């Protein structure tokens, strides 16, 4: 129907990115505000960007929930991999969480120029692990929303608005470490 | 470094030295076989979002098959293959052109040209998508012709060095 | 990986696939047009200094234009776009050859040949530095000899493929 | 003037990188002992090699220093990049800062095989930041200096020796975290 | 004597790697059980799965070893190295050291899905370090071994099972950090 | 980034461009050297593991005569340069070969063809492993009929873009 040269047609296809669920985790986005991560076709991690806290305490007793080691441990990577890729993350206090039971809950604290804040930082992490679809200066982002909540969920149709991907999860992964601050003379 | 990984043999047996996209890895639910021709610029092109798609299509089926596949999930395995897989960079210039509003890549969609007579094709690019949806073809049609240009002179090329070897 | 940035198109027409360093860019305050030959190397080539300093001028001016610039830096952006503008590598390689003694680029200087006549010039390579100083040009005289031995041989091939096409 | 196959005719020119300045630091250096990096138009480090040390405590207050977050966010960046790339780092006491108003002041003590100190790791950060052009074994470095001290500045024409460069903080971005030792055994 | 195409002959040759121990640590292997990893002609460590143990506390005093600085700087960045890169190290106790005088004695403890141990990755590191030639889901490993230990030792031709090469190592070299866990929220 | 270590001058005036590996390089202690063409590649190839020991031992002979060497090792030198000598991800290959069943190249032993009469060689390839052996010369005999293959074409390509210049 659209000719090329006389003797090319041009044609399409589009690639069932879904079919990689066993090998590698898939991200996908609900709406501007709700994200999701699957790993395998059981489990996952919910990020919704939100008014409504969970968590009212200032604790986020990573070292304990080790010890136990309850939780699974693809998720604790995830977790890890996105806190790893924030940069420049000063502010200890806007980051809480619960682990017990070896459930997964962290809470971001994003109320507060506002490029130097923990809000633009985890939110360009947030934007970059899903890349499904307010402005500041040079890469900067700002939102009205002042929670970010990460909870585990199992499996259900959630990319409503763009399709699972690996892209966000491989490409953050080359993010992790490269702007943490030094808080100590030796690491 | 650079990706590494050697693309497994096509079954089908039209493409000897190409690759084969099953039903279950397109949205049209069809095969896709592409010949050795395109499918050989991927093991040299750094830019070819195509081909690292292929690359990891390719790897998540060798390690279903030749590993014991179980529902937990070993994410250290894709953890040290990422970079043998992928050119993670490529990755990082599509979110450059995302975020100064250049129309980008998020490896979807592809297109590519198919000589109806003969049944070659080109390696597929990638549908770029601006302002949440896809570009219309008549924005990007400076570049198909461009590929239909190179499918041209690299076929005229090619016989000319036979006739020069005859 | 490997860079991927595609460098923007030529203000100059003279250059129509080229590039073109503007009077700030160069400490002689004038304007230098390369050719579109000279440029399609910087996409393959991984060696070529003077293609990661043409990404990283392209990257500053495509960032200054289409993202509101502040004097406050936000040294994030460079932090994560570096390994996609430049070779880190070749950084490695000119500091291994400072620390053994051998001449080195410091990335400021550059020479090239120009086919005065025609106005074709080649790919400018960095000067090298020893002890301090710019080294004589009697002491790499061959590379230069070389430079043009190259762009003899090229042309020639070319116009040989062009009287076979027609 | 020089011509070579009777007609190519030899060209030279020299970048200005001086006009990078908006989007990435510049090094230079003023000689042997004395180098800067400067952020912009406004701000900058300089870096001395000096036998008069500016700070007589072994503190480095980096956790408080974060939570009050009145430093330039940049500034700690390329510090943090700087003692991340030095290799083999071992003895805290040789680093003491001071960080009160915002302000950014770092002194390591150099005074002590030469090989295996912080003298010769610091010595070889230095080296590869500005890279503006004793002998020792190898890659190492000695000099006579008790001090490398590393102060906020504002802009000044002061690159004296060298041209201004973004090659050292870019080549050093890879080096970060890549020699450092463990500390204990949950990082 | 194997003539290909007519006029083709098929020639080999093997590279003596060993010739490279000035400049890069080689590593090789006795048997299943133990392997080698020589730094020059001079020192290295022995890597022994084991069922004895030789440390019976719960210590490892990495801290204190760092400040005495009596022990050999190229080993200490091995271990690290092979420490960094063990995937999801999660169980401090499972690790003891010894380090007075100077001397390197590290043991970890293997005993116990199997897949989501620390004898697992650990064992997967060791098998990487060395790459000298029951199974279980995925790429995980499992062996009958209580313990490994590392300890330093000095130079003997210890390579009856695998050539000296330093491929291991430096293939590790990119797996550090990779895989670590977040134990705080500021690193 | 990509590897840039550009080899050293082969001593040997057989090879003008070429590479040598001295007796102590090699198991059998006798003296390999191999022509311009072969080495050639190893500038622009990124999957050659024979390249890469090249580049190794290369950097081993310039460091142990440029540098004072000491029995103490600078494991700080070859942990910095190692990126600029070596494709760390053609080992994860490898490694990824060898848990998955795969034969693979523990990078000790190489075979080439020889041009009796003429002495020009191919580029050494590994002799890959399995199951704690090397791999029997059937089990990849087509590997060497290509090998020649290509070895034939390339060189009449040659001889045709020669007849075409006189
Ligand atoms: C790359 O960019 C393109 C263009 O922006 C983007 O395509 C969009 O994908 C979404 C998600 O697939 C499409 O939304 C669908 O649209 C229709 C009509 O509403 C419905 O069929 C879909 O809803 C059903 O199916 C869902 C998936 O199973 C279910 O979750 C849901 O309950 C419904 O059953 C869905 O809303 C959208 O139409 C396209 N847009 C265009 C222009 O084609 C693509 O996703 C991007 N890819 C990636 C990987 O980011
Ligand atoms: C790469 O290596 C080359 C060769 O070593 C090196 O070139 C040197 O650059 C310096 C700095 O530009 C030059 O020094 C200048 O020389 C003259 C005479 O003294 C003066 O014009 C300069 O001083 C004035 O300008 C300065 C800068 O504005 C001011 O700070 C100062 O107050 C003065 O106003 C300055 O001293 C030197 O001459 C050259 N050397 C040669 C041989 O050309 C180059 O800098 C290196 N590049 C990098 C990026 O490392
Ligand atoms: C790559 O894979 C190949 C094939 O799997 C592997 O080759 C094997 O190397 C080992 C170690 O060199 C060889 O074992 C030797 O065999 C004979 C007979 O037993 C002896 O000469 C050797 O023992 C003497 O020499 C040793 C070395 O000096 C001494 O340590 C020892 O005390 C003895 O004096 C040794 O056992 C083995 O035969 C080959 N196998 C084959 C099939 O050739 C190679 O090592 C692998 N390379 C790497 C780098 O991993
Ligand atoms: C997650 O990805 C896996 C792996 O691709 C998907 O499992 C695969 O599902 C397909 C479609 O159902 C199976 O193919 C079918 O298998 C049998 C014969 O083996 C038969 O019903 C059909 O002829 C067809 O070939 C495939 O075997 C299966 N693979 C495995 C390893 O189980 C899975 O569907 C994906 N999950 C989601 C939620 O998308
Ligand atoms: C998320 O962070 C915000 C901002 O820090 C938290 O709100 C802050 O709550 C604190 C108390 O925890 C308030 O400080 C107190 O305020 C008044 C005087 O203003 C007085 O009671 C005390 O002297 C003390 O200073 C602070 O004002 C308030 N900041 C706001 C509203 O902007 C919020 O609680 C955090 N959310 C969660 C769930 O923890
Ligand atoms: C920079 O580092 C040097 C070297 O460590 C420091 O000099 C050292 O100062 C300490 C005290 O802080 C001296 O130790 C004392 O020395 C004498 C006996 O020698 C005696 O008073 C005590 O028993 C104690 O051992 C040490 O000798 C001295 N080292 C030297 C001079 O080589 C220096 O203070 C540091 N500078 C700053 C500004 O922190
Ligand atoms: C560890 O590696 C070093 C460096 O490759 C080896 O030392 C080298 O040994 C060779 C063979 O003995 C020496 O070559 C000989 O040197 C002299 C003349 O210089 C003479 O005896 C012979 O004509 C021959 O050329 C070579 O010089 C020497 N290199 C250095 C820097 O000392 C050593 O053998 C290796 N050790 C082990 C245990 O494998
Ligand atoms: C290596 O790790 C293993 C497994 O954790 C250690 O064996 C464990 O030793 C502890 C004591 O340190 C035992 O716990 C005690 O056991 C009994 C009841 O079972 C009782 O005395 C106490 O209430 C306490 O729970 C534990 O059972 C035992 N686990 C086994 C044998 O599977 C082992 O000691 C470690 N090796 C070294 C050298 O430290
Ligand atoms: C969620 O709430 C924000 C505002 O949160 C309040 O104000 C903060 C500054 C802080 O004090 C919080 O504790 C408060 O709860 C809403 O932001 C408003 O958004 C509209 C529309 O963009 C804008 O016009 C208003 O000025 C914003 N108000 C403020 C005070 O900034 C936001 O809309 C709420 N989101 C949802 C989904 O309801
Ligand atoms: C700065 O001072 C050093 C000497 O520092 C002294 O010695 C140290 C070991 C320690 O005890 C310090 O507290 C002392 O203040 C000067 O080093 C001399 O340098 C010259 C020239 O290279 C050399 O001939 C002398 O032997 C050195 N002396 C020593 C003791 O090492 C150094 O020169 C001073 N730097 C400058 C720029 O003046
Ligand atoms: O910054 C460091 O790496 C060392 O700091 C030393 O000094 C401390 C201050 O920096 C501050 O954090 O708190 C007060 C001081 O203690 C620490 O003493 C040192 O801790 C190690 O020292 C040996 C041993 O006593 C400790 O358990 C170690 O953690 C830091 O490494
Ligand atoms: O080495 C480690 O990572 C853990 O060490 C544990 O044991 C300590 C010793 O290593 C030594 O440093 O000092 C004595 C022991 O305490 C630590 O207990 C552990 O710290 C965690 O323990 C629980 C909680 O109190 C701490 O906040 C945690 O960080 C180290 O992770
Ligand atoms: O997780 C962090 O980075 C901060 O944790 C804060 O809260 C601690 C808990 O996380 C838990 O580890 O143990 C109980 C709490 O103390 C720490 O208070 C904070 O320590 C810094 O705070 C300032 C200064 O007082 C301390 O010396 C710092 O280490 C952690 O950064
Ligand atoms: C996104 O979807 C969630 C889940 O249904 C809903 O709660 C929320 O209101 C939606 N957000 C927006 C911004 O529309
Ligand atoms: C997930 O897939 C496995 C097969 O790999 C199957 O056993 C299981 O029922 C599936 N789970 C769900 C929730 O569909
Ligand atoms: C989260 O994980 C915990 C621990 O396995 C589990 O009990 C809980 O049901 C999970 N939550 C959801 C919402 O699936
Ligand atoms: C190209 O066209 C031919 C002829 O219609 C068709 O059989 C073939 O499948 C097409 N190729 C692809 C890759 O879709
Ligand atoms: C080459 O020479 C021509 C003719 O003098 C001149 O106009 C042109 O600018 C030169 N090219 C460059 C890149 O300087
Ligand atoms: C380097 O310049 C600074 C600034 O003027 C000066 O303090 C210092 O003495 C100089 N160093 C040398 C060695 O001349
Ligand atoms: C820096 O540049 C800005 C514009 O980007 C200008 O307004 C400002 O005055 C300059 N600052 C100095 C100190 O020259
Ligand atoms: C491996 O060799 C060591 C050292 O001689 C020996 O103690 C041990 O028994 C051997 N292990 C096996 C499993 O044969
Ligand atoms: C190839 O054969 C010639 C002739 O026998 C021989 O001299 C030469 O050494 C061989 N080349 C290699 C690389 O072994």
């Amino acid at each position: 129907t659209s000719l090329y040269k006389g003797v090319y047609e041009l044609q399409t296809l589009e690639l069932n990115m879904e079919t990689l669920n066993m090998t590698m985790p898939l991200s996908c986005t609900k709406n501007n505000s709700h994200h999701y991560i699957m790993v395998g076709n059981e489990t996952g991690l919910e990020l919704t960007l939100t008014n409504t806290s969970i968590i009212n305490h200032k604790f986020c007793n990573l070292s304990d929930a080790h010890k136990k080691n309850l939780y699974d441990h693809a998720l604790m990577s995830i977790i890890s991999t996105f806190h790893l890729s924030i940069p420049n993350f000063n502010q200890y206090e806007a980051m809480s969480c619960d682990f017990n039971g070896g459930k997964i809950s962290v809470q971001y604290n994003l109320s507060h120029n506002h490029c130097g804040t923990v809000a633009n930082g985890v939110l360009q992490t947030f934007m970059r692990m899903a890349w499904g679809g307010g402005r500041g200066n040079w890469d900067c982002i700002m939102t009205s929303y002042q929670y970010l909540i990460i909870q585990n969920t199992t499996w259900e149709d959630h990319c409503q608005f763009s399709r699972p991907s690996p892209i966000g999860y491989l490409g953050l992964l080359s993010q992790r470490t490269r702007d943490i601050y030094i808080s100590r003379r030796l690491l | 470094g650079t990706f590494t990984w050697t693309l497994s043999d096509s079954e089908g047996k039209d493409t000897p030295g190409g690759y084969c996209l099953t039903r279950w890895m397109l949205i049209e639910a069809e095969l896709k076989c592409f010949g050795n021709t395109a499918v050989a610029k991927c093991n040299e092109k750094h830019d070819e979002e195509f081909c690292d798609m292929l690359r990891l299509f390719d790897f998540n089926k060798q390690a279903i098959q030749r590993l014991k596949a179980e529902a937990q999930m070993s994410i250290q395995l894709i953890n040290k293959a990422v970079n043998a897989l992928i050119n993670d960079q490529l990755i990082m210039k599509n979110h450059l052109r995302d975020i100064m509003g250049i129309p980008y890549c998020n490896y979807s969609k592809y297109w590519y040209l198919n000589h109806t007579t003969t049944g070659r094709t080109s390696l597929p690019k990638c549908w770029l998508v601006s302002n949440g949806s896809y570009l219309n073809e008549t924005h990007f049609s400076d570049d198909i012709e461009q590929q239909a240009d190179n499918m041209i002179t690299e076929m005229l090329q090619k016989e000319y060095m036979e006739r020069q070897g005859k």
